[PDB]
C-alpha cells in the first residue's frame, strides 16, 4: 500500500499549504514519496500515470479554490473512489511543536507506520436509516484501513508501535451530531512505571474536515451522496 | 474563552484517543505474550512438528486470545 | 576380496521418495544437482529464496540460454534460471524427509542431505509428450569422530 500527496488540484500554491502537504507526507511516510515536486503544468493525469507503474494504491490531492477554500480530495488509484473533504480549521505542525512545551522531533520512527485508531464511526445498523450508515461510513472504514497498511496484532513488533492516528467522528450512530471529522496525529513514548505508561503526544497537523462529496472515480463518476444536493430519481 | 473551552474539548479527546492508544497497546502484548506461551507450551519440537496442523493450532490460538481480549 | 563400502546406519540415515511427480524432468534434476551434498536449513532457504526470486539455480547440464545476471556469479556458471514448481515439490520433499527423521528420532539439527536422485517417469500419454519425474533423496546426522583413549602398555 502506498500512497502520494499532491497539491495539483489547487491551480497555485503557497507557503501554508505547502508545509500542511509536507506535514501530510511526514505522517504517510515510510509509503509516500517525500521528493514529489509539483510543477505548475503538471496535471491529474500525469500524476495517475505515475501512480500507475509506480504502484501507488491512494492519492490525496489538496486543492484551493478562487475563494479560498480549501479541500482535501482522498482518492484510490487507478479508478477511484474519490472523496472530497472540505477543510474547516487547520493548524500546522510548527505551530503545534510552538505551542507544545516539550515539542519532539522526527527521528527513526519516520520507518514506522502509524497505527490507525477509528472513533465514533457506525459501522452497524441502529436506526435503519442506512443512506448515511450503510452508504457513507462503511466506505469511509475501508478507505482508512486500506489507506494504511493491514495491522496484525500478533506479528507487530510493539517497539516498532510508534505513532497513532486518530480519526474521531462528531457525530451519534442515530444519525445526530455534527458529521464532523477530526484528524490528528500523536507520538507514542512508553515509560516504564511489566506496566508501562503510555504518553502520546501532539504532532500534527490537527484537521477538521467536512465530509462533503463523493465519486465512484478519479475525480470522475456520478455523484452517490452530496450533503447540500440531491438529486431525484 | 470559548476558545480555551475548544482546548479542554481537545484534550478531553485527547485523552479519548489516549485511552483507545492504551487499550490497543496491552491488548496487542497480551495476546503476543500469551499465544507465544502457549505454543511453546508443548514437547521439545511439539507433539507434532510437522508444521501444518500447528500453523492452524497456532491461528486459532491468536484467534481465541484475540477475541477474549477483544470482549 | 573388496568390500563395497556400507551404508549408513538407517537409524542414523532419512529416506524420501516422490514418484509420479508432474513436473519437468530436466528442470527437477536441475534443481536436486544446484541443492545436493548441502545442509538441510541452507537447502530450504536456498529453495525460498528461489521461489522468492533471490537466488538462482544454474543450468549446467539441461543448459537453455536464457537469463545472463550476476546471480550466476556463485556458482561459476552463466546460465541461471528459476525453476519454482521444482523448488515447491523439492521443499514438500525435504519436508517430509525432516518428519520422517524426527519420527526416527534423530538430530534435527545435522540432517544434511547425501543423496538426492532424479529419474524419468512413464510419459503421459494424451504429439506433445509430458515429462514426470521420480525423485528419491537420503539424508543423514553428521558423521561424528570422537576421541582416543590413549593407548597402555603392557
Amino acid at each position: 500500500p502506498k500512497s502520494m500527496v499532491i497539491r495539483i488540484g489547487a491551480g497555485e500554491v503557497g507557503t501554508s499549504v505547502s508545509q500542511l502537504c509536507t506535514d501530510v507526507r511526514k505522517v504517510m511516510e515510510p509509503g509516500t514519496a517525500s521528493r514529489l515536486k509539483e510543477r505548475k503544468a503538471n496535471r491529474l493525469r500525469d500524476y495517475v500515470t505515475m501512480c500507475g507503474p509506480l504502484g501507488v494504491t491512494h492519492l490525496l490531492l489538496f486543492s484551493r479554490s478562487t475563494s479560498g477554500n480549501v479541500n482535501l480530495r482522498l482518492v484510490v488509484a487507478p479508478r477511484g473512489p474519490t472523496f472530497h473533504f472540505r477543510v474547516e480549521k487547520y493548524s500546522l505542525t510548527k505551530d503545534v511543536r510552538r505551542a507544545q512545551r516539550h515539542p519532539k522531533g522526527g527521528g527513526k520512527e519516520y520507518m514506522t507506520p502509524p497505527l490507525l485508531v477509528m472513533n465514533n464511526f457506525t459501522d452497524p445498523k441502529s436506526d435503519a436509516h442506512s443512506k448515511v450508515p450503510r452508504h457513507l461510513e462503511s466506505l469511509t472504514t475501508t478507505a482508512f484501513q486500506s489507506l494504511f497498511p493491514p495491522i496484525n496484532p500478533q506479528t507487530t513488533p510493539l517497539k516498532s508501535i510508534r505513532r497513532v492516528l486518530l480519526l474521531n467522528r462528531e457525530l451519534s450512530p442515530e444519525n445526530d451530531g455534527k458529521f464532523v471529522v477530526n484528524f490528528r496525529h500523536y507520538l507514542i513514548t512508553t515509560k516504564p512505571v511489566e506496566r508501562r505508561a503510555v504518553k502520546l503526544v501532539e504532532l500534527g497537523p490537527r484537521m477538521r474536515l467536512r465530509m462533503t462529496k463523493v465519486e465512484e472515480g478519479l475525480c470522475s463518476g456520478k455523484v452517490l451522496w452530496h450533503e447540500y444536493v440531491s438529486k431525484s430519481k | 474563552v470559548t476558545t480555551e473551552q475548544i482546548i479542554e474539548r481537545e484534550r478531553k479527546l485527547r485523552k479519548i484517543a489516549q485511552r483507545g492508544v492504551v487499550k490497543l497497546f496491552n491488548a496487542v502484548r497480551a495476546a503476543q505474550l500469551k499465544a507465544l506461551e502457549a505454543e511453546k507450551a508443548a514437547r521439545r519440537e511439539g507433539v507434532i512438528g510437522s508444521k501444518q496442523k500447528e500453523e492452524k493450532v497456532t491461528e486459532m490460538s491468536r484467534k481465541g486470545f484475540l477475541d477474549l481480549i477483544a470482549s | 576380496v573388496r568390500y563395497a563400502a556400507t551404508e549408513i546406519a538407517p537409524t542414523k540415515s532419512a529416506r524420501a521418495r516422490g514418484s509420479y511427480l508432474r513436473v519437468s524432468f530436466k528442470n527437477t534434476r536441475e534443481t536436486a544437482q544446484a541443492i545436493n551434498g548441502w545442509k538441510l536449513q541452507r537447502a530450504l532457504t536456498f529453495l525460498q529464496n528461489v521461489i522468492d526470486k533471490k537466488e538462482a539455480v544454474p543450468m549446467r547440464r539441461y543448459a537453455g540460454s536464457t537469463g545472463r545476471t550476476a546471480q550466476g556469479k556463485q556458482w561459476g556458471v552463466s546460465r541461471a534460471r528459476w525453476p519454482v514448481k521444482s523448488a515447491q515439490f523439492l521443499i514438500g520433499l525435504l519436508k517430509n524427509a525432516e518428519a520422517n527423521a524426527d519420527a526416527k528420532g534423530l538430530d534435527t539439527g545435522n540432517l544434511i542431505i547425501k543423496h538426492i536422485q532424479v529419474n524419468q517417469a512413464p510419459k503421459q500419454r494424451r504429439p506433445y509428450m509430458s515429462n514426470p519425474c521420480h525423485i528419491e533423496l537420503i539424508l543423514t546426522e553428521a558423521e561424528e569422530t570422537v576421541q582416543k583413549s590413549e593407548a597402555v602398555v603392557r
